[PDB]
């Protein structure tokens, strides 16, 4: 699970050495980011409902079909409806692991390795997906580092999709 | 592995949770003690060749049947083995430290070091007096008043001398 | 039974005894042969200190105070047998250590764990003590009158299980409970709660891979899962565990103990490259059909 | 019969080369970490980058993997897998001459580069006379491959800097591309542009 | 492999001499520079796969016989590699600007492509054009004004444009 | 050349991947800390002769028979008193590589790596370097983090020396 | 366990084979060195406390370090084991060679006891420096002529002085 | 395994105890039988064709339906008669076998111990085996020691048998 501190120790073991002033510095710069980084999971996670169902609607508003089609895959009823506002929730959830985390670790481990394979078994648009993270990049409120940080998963995600 | 704060992560996802309120200022609480922890790596860093061969020297001192013709730390191989095994454990209760979690030493350290060393006929009661001697000098090379800005770095003497706590339980 | 296995599973010099039974109007040399069996038998074949010796219970044995059973009884729910084998261990190790000393087999499933982990807990040591030795199983197996005894031959109510488990307890006739390579740590935690069984292996000096034993984590799996088509053609597949790997040295050897699943068409090159690394085989067991 | 006799040539991996490590060491991909889902997959990565140079997910092995993943089998077992797929074959031995699959073979498995034409003329027969597979054994089975990545190692080009060296030898997936002339005129390229 | 502070060591070891004060005093300056590059750095990452599918679109719209049947970009795999190339080169760009040094390029990606692509009969000149337009748009992202705070980010901004030049000239 | 940036990427490219927040976090630790090392280099290089000259003596103090004892290995002579001089400007100046470069990249490239073989092939007593290094040590004074960074490389090859 | 007898007898039913005559001659000079073997038996066993408790004195003499605190053979307790293991090898050596065979040996005192060793640290190449000492002492007294008719017993000594030998393997 | 050696042996050990003249009164006593044990061993052996094939005919005269009635468990065909023959063999084998051990230690392990579910299952007759040994006994032609010896082998393998 990719953080700072992991890859650190994972290099100095991979070497077989003790941790230097090179590992030392990563610990340094994980320790500039954290507080930026625990402050935009806090910010994400109490407007959470306001992010989802914001993005949820951004989605079906770029993409009419989905609330208006039959089909196990689209949102044109409560159930669809509830996946979707679910897979969004899923996602911002693990963005703010990353933010607390500090670094992919939680995205890998938990969302991407296998989305390709879930969105085509059950035939759903990865595009949706994008767009319901541009929405959240585009509303989180969020400013300077807290922003960096939570837009670079967000754009992690989405080019992870394109 | 994990980390102090992937630890946290791995937890609340396993609920579909996002942190608590009180999750998230324990880890702000963890990064206000960053340096500390960087400071104590750095020490044991700095100082392990002596932390090994003075643990070394007092474990053979105090357990001479080890160096002794047909003990196991008898012969060049096996005293130049034994040495390593140290400097192995104290690197990665360095490696523990400084990611605030013990996965990194239980799982590329411990696993299977008991196993190993009685199918080698390594005696490891005597590695487990080796890592407490290590364990003695670490702390006090960590707590060292000199040289540095003056704190309270119990909490991370706590967790540094539950790290060696742990290997000295494994190895036997 | 257990004929042509039994000297290098350390079983032969069970087979050549008999069970220990004190006779009505029994003799003094009766009453010392009970007792010492009761001793080396109910504490594990540790070495037993004049200090140590639990005279009072002797002479009421001795005297037919009390019967083998209640001999046994008291043995149990002694300091001592509790400094040996309660203070230091971990609850299952102990309900382990019971079943070996006073029932002579090992623990089958985990619902014994549960019985016997929630009388302790609920009634204390000398309750659980008690359930081993009023036990129907007790009762049918030693009754009153004889000392209990490893019980290795199958029986009436057995499960194969027990068979396997039975060489993760007893490590050979030279040997103690104490003195094993686990230590204190429970043999069959894992196995009882996972319902699995391990490879046998017997013990030093009759087979050289003795001190093969797996560790926490990052072990191989029993059977081939997917069969032959990862090594491409293969006709069968093997499961060889192997220990005392030191020749390469570390970082080239981590754990010394390994457990390969390997193809019939390389065993060849297996136990080539097995003596080359210096280690020694523990056991070989197909791992595919 | 034996394999035909050929000579070593010097090599930077045929000396003592007073490694420490560095940026320019090969991570060390191995199972004896006890490695997460997420870990594991860098160390899946790695194998497909070094034998394949680049899975894309008609390529993968997903059973191997999981297979892997489960401890059913070793690194150097998911290492033959690969050499045995359905990628392995298409890609680097039907697009080549039989000496070039060898040079393929050696610098993917061994990790370093053949010694000679007459190398990689001897080991050209095995496929004929010891099938694919045999091959595959005989190199994975060797001292080289056991005594540098053992079996739960991901193996790697080894040896390819030199400390204070701005550059190494070249990576064997730049040298040594899946096919050459040979394919490359079977398929008309170059194409002619403007 | 070098960074900007290292290629200045290697040189200074290769005359046996201390950096001089201009030496140090440019490195100071490269560090006050630092922000600016991993902004550059993380935004050409962050958008990593439209640099690429927009620069590959244009691609083929401008030489169609590569996408035509018999084209080196026809079949489904030729163009899945063709796309993944870009992203290798773009990748191994955005590294040399992370470490202020042209080396990690050349040794990892660069040097020997040429030859690469001769064998295997890809265009190089059409794989350059490819890198050109990449270049064109991952300046234009690193310039974008909005959302950053403000400030001049011209000679970042050209040691990048050199990377990919230099990554347009290795290829053809 | 071992330091934070050239591994942050060493480890980006091991797993194919961009760099991403992690390994930005870890050059943000590398400009945290730049600064003092280019101070602490400038430092010993402005003292370098001292250092160098009051090293060389500290060990000919702590290790009399080297300037009384005929050989090829000792200083009894200007040839030996030059040779270990240069040995020690050696490590001085590497050393201010390290703080320069941010790793113990330097060192172990242009001193550490075979260096048992030198002092075992000519007769070099390890422990000469060493009280050199604590000589060296114990005089540049300098403070905070460029104290701490440098004593980490001087620590680094004392410990690589015993 | 076998005995001499009986262990011919093993390998025949294996076979399903009778003994053939040169098996029955072989055992009938067995039996013709009967005597012999008795007196050897009787000669280790009448002094049995005296080859234990010099082979120890012996043993403690040239190895102090079992003996000083912190050793093995340090306390009542362990050196009260210590002594029990020398007597319980002398004696399993007197059952091998009142037998003929070596399975005694091999399925009861051999049986597990390295394993005991290594799990409770008892330094296994010092119980066999001690076995070498009781063999010694033990060769001398069956050797010895005097008070005894007169013969040739270097077939059992040399048989006896195996058995040692195993012992001895078994734990170093 | 009932020789005087072992369980000699086996009872002083479960007593804890080293050989003493008890014990080696048995080895004498052992070492009072043996010849005449292997003598009788010979003797058997060399004489076994005759008495396997005499004790089968002894048998198929006493029992004339087993080499007239069909069926598995009897003797009417070739197959049966070797089986026949085959265990007779096994049989005189064991006992010479026990005279070469001194004890019935052989016939109890190899033979006795399970006959009877053995003779259950396949519906063999002990009488048959019983006239077996006694014509064995009637017909080896001992005296002395060697008889005696021989005669109780035989003696505890019919009265096992019935
Ligand atoms: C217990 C561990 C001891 C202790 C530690 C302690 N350290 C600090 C503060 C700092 N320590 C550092 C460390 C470094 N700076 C560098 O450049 C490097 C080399 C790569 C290292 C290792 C830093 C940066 C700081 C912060 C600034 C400062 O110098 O103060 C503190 C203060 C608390 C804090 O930082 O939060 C403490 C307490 N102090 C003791 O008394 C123990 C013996
Ligand atoms: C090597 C072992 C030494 C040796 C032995 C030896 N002994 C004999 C003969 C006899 N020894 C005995 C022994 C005993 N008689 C008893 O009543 C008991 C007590 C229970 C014992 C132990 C006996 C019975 C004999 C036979 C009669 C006799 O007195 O000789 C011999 C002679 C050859 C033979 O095997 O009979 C020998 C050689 N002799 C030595 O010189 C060795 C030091
Ligand atoms: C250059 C092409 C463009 C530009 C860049 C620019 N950035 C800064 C300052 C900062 N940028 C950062 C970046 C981050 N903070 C984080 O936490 C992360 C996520 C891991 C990143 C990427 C930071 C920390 C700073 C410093 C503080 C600040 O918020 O300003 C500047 C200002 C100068 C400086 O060196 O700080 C500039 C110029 N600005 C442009 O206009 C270009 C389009
Ligand atoms: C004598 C020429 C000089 C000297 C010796 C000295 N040696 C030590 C310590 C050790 N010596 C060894 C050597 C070996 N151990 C082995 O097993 C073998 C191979 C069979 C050898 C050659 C070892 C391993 C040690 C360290 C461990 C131990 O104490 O046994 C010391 C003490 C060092 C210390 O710090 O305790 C000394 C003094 N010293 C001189 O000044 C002599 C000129
Ligand atoms: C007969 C078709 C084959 C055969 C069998 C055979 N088995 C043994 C010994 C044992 N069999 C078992 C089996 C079980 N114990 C259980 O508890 C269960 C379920 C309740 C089973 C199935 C056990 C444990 C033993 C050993 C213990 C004992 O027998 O009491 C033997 C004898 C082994 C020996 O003598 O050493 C044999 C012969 N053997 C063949 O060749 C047939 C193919
Ligand atoms: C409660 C907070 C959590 C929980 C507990 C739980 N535990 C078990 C089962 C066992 N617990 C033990 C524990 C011990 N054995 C000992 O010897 C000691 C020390 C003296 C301890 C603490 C054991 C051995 C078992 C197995 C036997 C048994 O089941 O009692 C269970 C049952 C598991 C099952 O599958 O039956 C449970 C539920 N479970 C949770 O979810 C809580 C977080
Ligand atoms: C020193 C205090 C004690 C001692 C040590 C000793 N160890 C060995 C051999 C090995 N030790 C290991 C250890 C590890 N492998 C790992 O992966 C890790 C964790 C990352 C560790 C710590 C291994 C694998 C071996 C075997 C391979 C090798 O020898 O390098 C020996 C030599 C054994 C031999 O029989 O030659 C010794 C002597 N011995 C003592 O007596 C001290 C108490
Ligand atoms: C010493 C008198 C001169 C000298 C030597 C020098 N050599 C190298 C590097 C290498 N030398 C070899 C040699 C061999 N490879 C083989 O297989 C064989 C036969 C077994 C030989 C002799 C190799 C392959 C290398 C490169 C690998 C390595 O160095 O580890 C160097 C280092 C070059 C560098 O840039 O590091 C040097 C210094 N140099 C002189 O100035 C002397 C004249
Ligand atoms: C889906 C209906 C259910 C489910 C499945 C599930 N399985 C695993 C993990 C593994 N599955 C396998 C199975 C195979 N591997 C093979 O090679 C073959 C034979 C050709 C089979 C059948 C294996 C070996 C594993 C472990 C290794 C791996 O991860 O691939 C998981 C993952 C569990 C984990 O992450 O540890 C899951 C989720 N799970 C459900 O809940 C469904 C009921
Ligand atoms: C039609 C069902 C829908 C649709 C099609 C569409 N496709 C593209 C672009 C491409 N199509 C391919 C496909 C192939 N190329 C091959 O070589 C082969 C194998 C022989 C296949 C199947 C590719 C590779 C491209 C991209 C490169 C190219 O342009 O040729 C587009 C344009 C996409 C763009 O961004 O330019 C479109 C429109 N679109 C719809 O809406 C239809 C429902
Ligand atoms: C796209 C703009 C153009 C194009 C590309 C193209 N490339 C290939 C094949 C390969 N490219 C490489 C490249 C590298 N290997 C390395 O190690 C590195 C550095 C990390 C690089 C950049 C390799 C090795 C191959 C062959 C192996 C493979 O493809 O997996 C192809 C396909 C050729 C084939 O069939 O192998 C294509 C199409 N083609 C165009 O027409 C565009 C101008
Ligand atoms: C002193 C009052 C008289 C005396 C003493 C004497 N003792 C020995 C030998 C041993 N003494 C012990 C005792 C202990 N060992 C322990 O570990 C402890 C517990 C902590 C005790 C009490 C032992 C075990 C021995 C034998 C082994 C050894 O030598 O260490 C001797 C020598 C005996 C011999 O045969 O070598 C002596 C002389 N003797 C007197 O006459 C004093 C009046
Ligand atoms: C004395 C020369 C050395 C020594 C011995 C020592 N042994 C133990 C403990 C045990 N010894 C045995 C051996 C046997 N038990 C048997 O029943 C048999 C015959 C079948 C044998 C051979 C056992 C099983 C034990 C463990 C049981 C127990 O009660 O200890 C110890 C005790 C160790 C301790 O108490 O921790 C000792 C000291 N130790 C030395 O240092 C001498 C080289």
């Amino acid at each position: 699970m990719k953080t700072p501190l992991t890859e650190a120790v994972s290099t100095a073991d991979s070497q077989g050495r003790f941790l230097s002033s090179t590992e030392l510095q990563i610990a340094f710069g994980r320790l500039r980011q954290a507080n930026a980084g625990l402050q935009a999971a806090k910010a994400l996670t109490d407007n959470a409902q306001s992010l989802v169902n914001g993005a949820a609607q951004a989605v079906y508003n770029k993409f009419p079909y989905t609330t208006q089609t039959q089909g196990n895959n689209f949102a044109a009823d409560q159930r669809g409806k509830d996946k979707c506002a679910r897979d969004i929730g899923y996602y911002l959830r693990i963005v703010t692991y990353c933010l607390v985390a500090g670094g992919t670790g939680p995205l890998d481990e938990y969302l991407i390795a296998g989305i390709d394979e879930i969105n085509r078994t059950f035939d759903l648009s990865p595009s949706w997906y994008v767009e319901a993270l541009k929405y959240i990049k585009a509303n989180h409120g969020l400013s300077g580092d807290a922003r960096d940080e939570a837009n670079s998963y967000l754009d992690y995600a989405i080019n992870a999709l394109s | 592995m994990f980390d102090v704060f992937t630890r946290v992560v791995s937890q609340a996802d396993a609920r579909g949770e996002y942190l608590s309120g009180s999750q998230l200022d324990a880890l702000s609480a963890t990064v206000a003690e960053g340096n500390k922890r960087i400071d104590s790596v750095n020490r044991i860093t700095g100082n392990a060749s002596a932390i090994v061969s003075n643990a070394a020297r007092a474990l053979f001192a105090e357990q001479p049947q080890l160096i002794q013709p047909g003990g196991n730390a008898y012969t060049s191989r096996r005293m130049a083995a034994c040495l390593r095994d140290m400097e192995i454990i104290l690197r990665y209760v360095t490696y523990a430290t400084f990611t605030g979690d013990a996965s990194v030493l239980e799982d590329r350290c411990l696993n299977g070091l008991r196993e190993t060393y009685v199918a080698l006929g390594v005696p490891g009661a005597s590695v487990a007096a080796g890592v407490q001697k290590m364990k003695e000098a670490a702390l006090d090379i960590v707590n060292d008043p000199n040289g540095i800005t003056r704190g309270d770095c119990s909490a991370i003497v706590a967790e540094i001398a539950g790290y060696f706590d742990r290997a000295a339980a494994a190895v036997a | 039974a257990i004929t042509t296995a039994a000297s290098r599973l350390g079983v032969a010099p069970y087979n050549e005894s008999r069970p220990v039974e004190l006779r009505p109007d029994f003799s003094l040399d009766d009453a010392k042969m009970v007792i010492r069996a009761v001793y080396r038998q109910v504490l594990g074949n540790d070495y037993i200190m004049d200090s140590e010796r639990l005279k009072g219970a002797e002479s009421l044995l001795t005297n037919g105070s009390i019967s083998v059973r209640e001999f046994v009884r008291t043995v149990a729910k002694s300091e001592l047998y509790k400094k040996k084998f309660l203070y230091n261990n971990f609850q299952t190790r102990v309900i382990e250590l019971n079943y070996k000393h006073l029932l002579g087999r090992a623990p089958f499933s985990e619902d014994e764990v549960i019985f016997h982990l929630d009388l302790y807990e609920n009634q204390g040591f000398d309750a659980d003590i008690d359930s081993y030795i009023d036990s129907v199983e007790y009762q049918e197996n030693f009754g009153e009158n004889i000392v209990p005894y490893y019980r290795f031959n199958n029986q009436v109510g057995d499960r194969t299980v027990g068979f396997t488990r039975m060489f993760r307890l007893y490590r050979g006739y030279a040997n103690s409970d104490r003195s094993q390579l686990e230590r204190s740590s429970s043999r069959l935690a894992t196995e009882l709660g996972q319902n699995t069984v391990s490879a046998i292996v017997g013990p030093s000096g009759s087979n050289a891979g003795w001190a093969y034993r797996p560790s926490r984590a990052g072990n191989t799996p029993a059977k081939a899962l997917g069969g032959t088509v990862p090594f491409g053609q293969a006709s069968k597949l093997f499961r060889v565990e192997i220990t005392a790997i030191s020749a390469p040295g570390y970082p080239k050897v981590r754990r010394s103990n390994k457990a390969v699943i390997v193809p019939f068409e390389q065993l060849n090159q297996t136990l080539q490259q097995i003596n080359r690394l210096g280690g020694k085989v523990a056991s070989i067991t197909p791992a595919s059909l | 019969l034996p394999l035909l006799n050929y000579a070593p040539k010097s090599q930077n991996v045929r000396v003592e080369g007073y490694e420490i490590g560095s940026e320019e060491k090969p991570v060390v991909f191995t199972t004896e970490n006890i490695l997460s889902s997420s870990d594991m997959d860098n160390l899946i990565e790695a194998a497909y980058r070094q034998i394949f140079f680049h899975a894309f997910k008609w390529d993968r092995e997903k059973v191997l993997e999981s297979q892997l993943r489960n401890g059913q089998i070793t690194v150097r077992d998911f290492v033959r897998g690969l050499l045995l797929s359905n990628t392995f074959r298409n890609s680097f031995y039907e697009k080549n001459s039989n000496y070039r699959f060898v040079e393929h073979c050696v610098q993917k498995i061994l990790g370093r580069d053949v010694y000679s034409e007459r190398e990689k003329i001897a080991w050209s027969i095995v496929v004929a006379t010891k099938g694919y597979q045999g091959l595959i054994d005989d190199l994975l089975n060797s001292d080289e491959y056991l005594n540098n990545f053992g079996y739960d190692t991901v193996p790697y080009q080894r040896r390819r800097n030199l400390p204070g060296r701005e550059a190494g030898e070249l990576p064997f997936n730049i040298k040594s591309p899946r096919y050459d002339a040979y394919h490359r005129r079977q398929l008309g390229f170059p194409q002619i542009v403007w």
